């Protein structure tokens, strides 16, 4: 009656497409809308903000609809996944498709981005809930969650690598504006662009379509693996959702001290790093000058995060979790200062990419290490606890999924205000200043806010929480 | 709404200089590149562009001939043209889109680099002793240096040909295909008075 | 600079459909705008990025991928019979090509010669005026006293609103001392398989 290793592998693989599509979108959608779709950056800001705000809004609504799903012959979560996968991959393919429309291309991208976010929610939320139905024993659920949290990292790495190495192989020409007309008396005639395997804008669009097709094929294959290898057990213990009690427990969780502190801290730190994820490709292309090697920079960051997860696990098991979260978020601050203060040296950018990957691994690993010390304290403080960490996560996901959309929309609107040239050879000084601020001022401010919230942390690592763990032995 | 108000027509001389203004309304002028164009009975040429809070970028043909200036305390742009002689054209100011490179709004201001100001001479060119059904009359307006206004008394068969340069003055012709010919007169209208109406006689 | 050229400066256009072509000297990556200019008015933006309209009617569409672009009208109207320009915004030096639409009509030329008046002969001048008021297409005027001459100034109006036909005025300027040999003939060469000659003695 134990949960099979192959069943846990299939369950973990079923969560790869969410991270593949999320990393591909969050790292390349802004530059696709600005330089490949050739949209006005006001429209691109609208599209990004509305898509992520709809990603968030649809999370609790689809969760509530999933809570009311009856048990069919195939299960309670499998019908949603199966009936949502083909429409989700169709909408994802049409996200990166450029229609031949005379007007309202922004409407096309809004419709398909919001539809894909809705269908990906209808895939993930039943998937996220599936871990309570795969096995009755909590240990098997924890093992499957370890398999998942793990692949999830591998899927982010694989999606970043695939999108970067496909859409980065086929380049395209760029627009030269009046700022690029810096030579008229010299009259330089270095006609070397023609003596090349001439790439076009349509070649770049075809590369984006090929990357989307590969990601959709992986989505379909992993959905098939998740459907075949995972079967719901239909356990007798079925606790009701109780939405009024859910709201009461949400208010109780937000009223708790350490829980609210963890939220505010993580929220702000993840917001800074999502702002970096959004406006870092443009910073590499137009400030660092790596319009051909920005995908390699992103891959180096992802590889650094993957190799720095065990380092930060050793750091938290050895030197505690207070100094770990005090230095992990602030490690990127000197390098975020250094990238905008040097004349774009390649070695400096790669070293800062490695350090930024290390900091990302710390920032997205350490709060999950802190979380059991908060759960024990909440159990000591509130003996009655029925689904508090689930709504705590829901709150964190919603607020990150809304404020990251707000941040990305504000960033692209600021780029429009600064005069961002649609696939320009070089951006003007205002756009480069905005891109420097969006990676070295706003993320540093958000990291400082999150660090100040994490300083006011009454748990004080295990030094009280372990005592609360003693009370966990008492109750 | 975003609009650009320009100075009126200018009539400089061969070796003078002419400054053309362009007042910008409805948008921050310092945030956009204001462009100057050149249309001389032909396609649109491209003198230069000016960022009103920064640099000016010229075309190599107009370097040393054009000079672009921007008064951001007035939200105004200026195009100063140096030595003249073939710069008689229409100049349009238009602010660029901050992203694309095309010109949404446009201007229009005429420059006529000629010399002299004379009263037109009206000659009643008529038939040469022939007639078959409808007959064609005419009126020759020769030797003026402005825009004329030729009219016929209530007859709508006129074809007023565009004026042309002969030396430093303008020539123009009018033709009316009148069937019955009891009496016809050519009345012209000029800016420097001289509203002369001459009747067209036979032979 | 990047060369932009419209192959047809004038396009005869009835209703139904009409396509205006633009050719670039370089692969501009669909960075082509289309402007419409009416007489006495500045250019008005119609299309940008070779496909996107700017508040224009739905008849004005545009296609084109690289080095070859087209602007189409779903149905031409009376306001649509104006001049059209294609601009590049690929490189910093911006260039145009120029093209115009014209209504379709029949044919049939005309000519009439007029000698200098007595008032002009009084004030030391002699202008012989040839009027070609109604024809459709392109025409040429030759002045012959005894041999062809190249001392004539020629002017052409646009296309008539009612007749949809063109006109032409050819003025031969000649002094009183140059009014010696005598007879002047004006010869017109339209699509009529023969030059129409109007002469005076
Ligand atoms: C000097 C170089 C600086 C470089 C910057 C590049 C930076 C950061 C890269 C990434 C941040 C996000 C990637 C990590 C994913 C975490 C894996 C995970 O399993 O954790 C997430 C889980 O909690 C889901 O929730 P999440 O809110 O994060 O979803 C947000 C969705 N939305 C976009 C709409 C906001
Ligand atoms: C190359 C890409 C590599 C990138 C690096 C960025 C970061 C390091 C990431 C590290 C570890 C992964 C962290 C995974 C986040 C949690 C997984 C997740 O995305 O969470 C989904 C949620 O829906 C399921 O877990 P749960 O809700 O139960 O959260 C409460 C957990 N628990 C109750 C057991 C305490
Ligand atoms: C170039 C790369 C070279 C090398 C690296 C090899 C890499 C693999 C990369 C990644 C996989 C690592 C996944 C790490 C997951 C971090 C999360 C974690 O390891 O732990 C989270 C903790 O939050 C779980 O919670 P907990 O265990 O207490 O379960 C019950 C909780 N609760 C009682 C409240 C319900
Ligand atoms: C991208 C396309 C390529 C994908 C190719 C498919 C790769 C699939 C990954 C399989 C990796 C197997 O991973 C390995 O599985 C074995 C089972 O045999 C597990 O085995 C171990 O865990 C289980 C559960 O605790 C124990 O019962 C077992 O005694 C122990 O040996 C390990 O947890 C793991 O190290
Ligand atoms: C992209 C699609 C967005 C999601 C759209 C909603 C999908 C359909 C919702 C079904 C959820 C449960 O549906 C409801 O379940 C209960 C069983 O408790 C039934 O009783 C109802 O008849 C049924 O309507
Ligand atoms: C578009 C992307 C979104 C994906 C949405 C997918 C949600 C799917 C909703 C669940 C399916 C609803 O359809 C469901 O089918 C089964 C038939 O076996 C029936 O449901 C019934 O199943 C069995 C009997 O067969 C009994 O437990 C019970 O009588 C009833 O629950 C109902 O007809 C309906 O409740
Ligand atoms: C599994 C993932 C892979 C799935 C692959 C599916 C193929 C996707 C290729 C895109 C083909 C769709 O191409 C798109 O079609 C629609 C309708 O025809 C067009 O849309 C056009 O027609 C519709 C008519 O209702 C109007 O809104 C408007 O005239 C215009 O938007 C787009 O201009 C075109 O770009
Ligand atoms: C493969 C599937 C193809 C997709 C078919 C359906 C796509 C519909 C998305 C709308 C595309 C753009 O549609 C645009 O919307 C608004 C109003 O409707 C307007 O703006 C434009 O007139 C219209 O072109
Ligand atoms: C193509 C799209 C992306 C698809 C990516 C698929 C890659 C699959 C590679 C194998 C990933 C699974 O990796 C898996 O991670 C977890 C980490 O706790 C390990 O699981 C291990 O921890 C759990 C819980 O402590 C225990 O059951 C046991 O100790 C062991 O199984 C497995 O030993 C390992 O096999
Ligand atoms: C664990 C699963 C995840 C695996 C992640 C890594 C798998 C994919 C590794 C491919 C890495 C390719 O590494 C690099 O990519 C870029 C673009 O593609 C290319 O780079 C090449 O072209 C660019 C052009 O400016 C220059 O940097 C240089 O000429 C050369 O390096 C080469 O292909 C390769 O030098
Ligand atoms: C589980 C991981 C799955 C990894 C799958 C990776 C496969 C990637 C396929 C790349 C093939 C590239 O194919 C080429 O791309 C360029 C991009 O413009 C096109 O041009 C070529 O016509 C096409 O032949
Ligand atoms: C598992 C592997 C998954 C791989 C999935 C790969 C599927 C996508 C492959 C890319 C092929 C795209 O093919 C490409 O499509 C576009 C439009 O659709 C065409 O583009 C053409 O259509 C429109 C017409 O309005 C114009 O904008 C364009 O100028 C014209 O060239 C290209 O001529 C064609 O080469
Ligand atoms: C065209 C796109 C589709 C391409 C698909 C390519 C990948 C396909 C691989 C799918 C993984 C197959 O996974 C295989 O399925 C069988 C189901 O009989 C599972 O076998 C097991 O399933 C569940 C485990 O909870 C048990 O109830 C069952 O008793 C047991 O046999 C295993 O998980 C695995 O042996
Ligand atoms: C919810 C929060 C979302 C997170 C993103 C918010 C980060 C802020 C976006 C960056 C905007 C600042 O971007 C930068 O600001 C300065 C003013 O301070 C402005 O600077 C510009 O305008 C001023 C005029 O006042 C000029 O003197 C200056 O030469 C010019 O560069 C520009 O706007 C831009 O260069
Ligand atoms: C926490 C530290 C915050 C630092 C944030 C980065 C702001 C740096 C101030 C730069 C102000 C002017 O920025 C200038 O932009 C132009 C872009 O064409 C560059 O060129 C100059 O090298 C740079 O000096
Ligand atoms: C979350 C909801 C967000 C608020 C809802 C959106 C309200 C605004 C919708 C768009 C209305 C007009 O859109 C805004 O106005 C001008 C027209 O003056 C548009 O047009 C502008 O860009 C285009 C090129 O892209 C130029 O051809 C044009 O000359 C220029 O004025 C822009 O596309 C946009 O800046
Ligand atoms: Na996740």
């Amino acid at each position: 009656s134990r949960l099979s290793v192959c069943s846990k592998l299939c369950y973990a693989i079923g969560g790869a497409p969410y991270q593949i599509t999320g990393c591909a979108i969050g790292f390349f959608l802004q530059i696709y809308l600005l330089d490949v779709a050739l949209l006005d950056p006001f429209y691109a800001s609208i599209i990004l903000f509305v898509g992520r705000a709809w990603d968030a809004v649809t999370d609790p609504t689809v969760g509530f609809l999933v809570s009311r799903t009856p048990w069919t012959r195939f299960g309670r979560m499998m019908p949603w996944i199966v009936l949502s996968t083909p429409f989700a991959v169709l909408c994802y393919f049409l996200i990166w498709y450029v229609p031949s429309v005379d007007q309202g291309k922004v409407v096309w991208y809004l419709i398909f981005y919001c539809c894909f976010q809705t269908l990906q929610t209808c895939f993930h939320v039943p998937y996220s809930a599936l871990t309570m139905f795969i096995s009755t024993e909590q240990k098997e659920r924890d093992s499957a969650t370890a398999y998942r949290m793990t692949v999830e990292v591998l899927g982010t790495l694989i999606g970043t690598a695939i999108q970067g190495q496909i859409v980065g192989m086929a380049n395209a020409p760029c627009i030269s504006t009046e700022i690029d007309l810096q030579s008229t008396g010299l009259e330089v005639a270095p006609d070397v662009q023609i003596t090349d395997p001439h790439v076009s804008l349509q070649d770049l669009r075809n590369a984006y379509m090929i990357a989307s097709g590969v990601i959709c094929a992986i989505y379909v294959v992993c959905a098939v693996v998740l459907f075949l290898g995972v079967k719901e057990q239909k356990d007798t213990c079925r606790v009701r959702t109780e939405p009024m009690s859910f709201f009461q427990g949400i208010c109780m969780v937000m009223g708790h001290g350490p829980y609210a502190k963890l939220v505010m801290g993580f929220l702000f730190t993840s917001l800074a790093f999502m702002l970096l994820e959004g406006n870092f490709a443009l910073f590499c292309i137009y400030n660092l000058g790596f319009r051909n090697d920005f995908q390699n920079v992103l891959l180096v960051i992802m590889l650094s995060a993957t190799l720095a997860i065990p380092f930060w696990q050793w750091f938290l098991t050895k030197f505690g979790k207070k100094t770990a979260v005090y230095i992990g978020t602030t490690s990127v601050v000197p390098f975020l200062i250094s990238v905008v203060l040097v004349p774009s040296s390649l070695a400096v950018t790669y070293i800062a990419s490695f350090a930024a990957g290390v900091s990302v691994a710390a920032a997205f690993l350490l709060p999950w290490s802190m979380l059991p010390d908060v759960v024990d304290d909440f159990k000591v403080q509130n003996p009655e606890s029925q689904g508090h960490e689930a709504i705590f996560y829901s709150f964190y996901v919603f607020f990150t999924k809304f404020a990251s959309g707000v941040s990305l929309g504000v960033s692209t609107l600021s780029l429009d205000f600064a005069g961002y040239v649609t696939r320009g050879c070089t951006q003007p000084g205002e756009v480069k200043l905005t891109l420097k601020i969006l990676v070295s001022a706003a993320p540093i401010v958000l990291i400082i806010i999150g660090l100040l919230i994490f300083i006011s942390y009454p748990i004080n690592e295990e030094k009280r929480q372990g005592n609360r763990k003693l009370l966990n032995e008492q109750r | 709404a975003s609009k650009l108000e320009l100075s009126g027509p200018a009539e400089p001389r061969g070796s003078k200089s002419a400054q053309i203004t362009c007042k910008a309304k409805g948008f921050p002028e310092a945030r956009f590149w204001v462009f100057w164009l050149f249309q001389r009975a032909a396609a649109l040429d491209w003198p230069a562009a000016n960022f009103s809070g920064g640099p000016v970028q010229f075309e190599s043909r107009f370097q040393g001939n054009a000079s672009l200036k921007g008064s951001q305390a007035q939200a105004n742009a200026e195009l100063n043209i140096g030595a003249l002689g073939s710069s008689t054209a229409t100049y349009r100011c238009g602010w660029k889109l901050a992203n694309g490179g095309f010109f949404p709004s446009w201007g229009g201001a005429n420059v006529n680099g000629a010399a002299g100001a004379k009263a037109p001479a009206v000659y009643p060119v008529e038939i040469s002793g022939a007639g078959t059904g409808s007959v064609t009359l005419g009126c020759l307006v020769k030797g003026y240096n402005a825009k004329p206004n030729l009219t016929w008394p209530g007859a709508s068969g006129a074809l007023t040909f565009p004026s042309e340069l002969n030396g430093a003055l303008w020539n123009l012709a009018s033709a009316v295909t009148g069937s019955g010919f009891p009496s016809a007169t050519c009345a012209v209208g000029f800016g420097a008075a001289t509203d002369v109406d001459k009747k067209v006689a036979a032979a | 600079a990047l060369d932009i050229n419209s192959p047809e400066a004038e396009k005869n256009a009835k209703g139904a459909r009409a396509r205006i072509t633009c050719n670039a000297g370089n692969q501009v990556g669909s960075a082509v705008a289309w402007f419409n200019q009416r007489p006495g008015d500045p250019a008005s933006l119609l299309t940008y990025w070779a496909a996107t309209e700017k508040g224009v009617a739905g008849k004005q569409s545009a296609q084109g991928a690289s080095t070859k672009f087209s602007m189409s009208s779903a149905g031409p109207e009376a306001p649509s019979l104006s001049s059209y320009w294609c601009l590049l915004f690929e490189k910093g030096a911006f260039s145009f090509g120029g093209s115009k639409l014209n209504p379709r009509e029949g044919a049939g030329p005309q000519a009439s010669i007029l000698p200098p008046s007595a008032d002009l002969n009084t004030s030391g001048g002699a202008a012989v005026v040839c009027f070609l008021p109604n024809w459709y297409g392109n025409i040429t005027v030759q002045w012959k006293t005894e041999a062809p001459q190249s001392q004539a100034n020629m002017s052409w109006p646009g296309q008539a609103g009612a007749n949809a036909a063109y006109a032409m005025a050819a003025v031969l300027a000649i002094t009183k001392g140059d009014y010696g040999p005598g007879s002047f003939t004006c010869n017109a060469s339209n699509r009529g398989t023969g030059p129409f000659a109007m002469s005076l003695n």
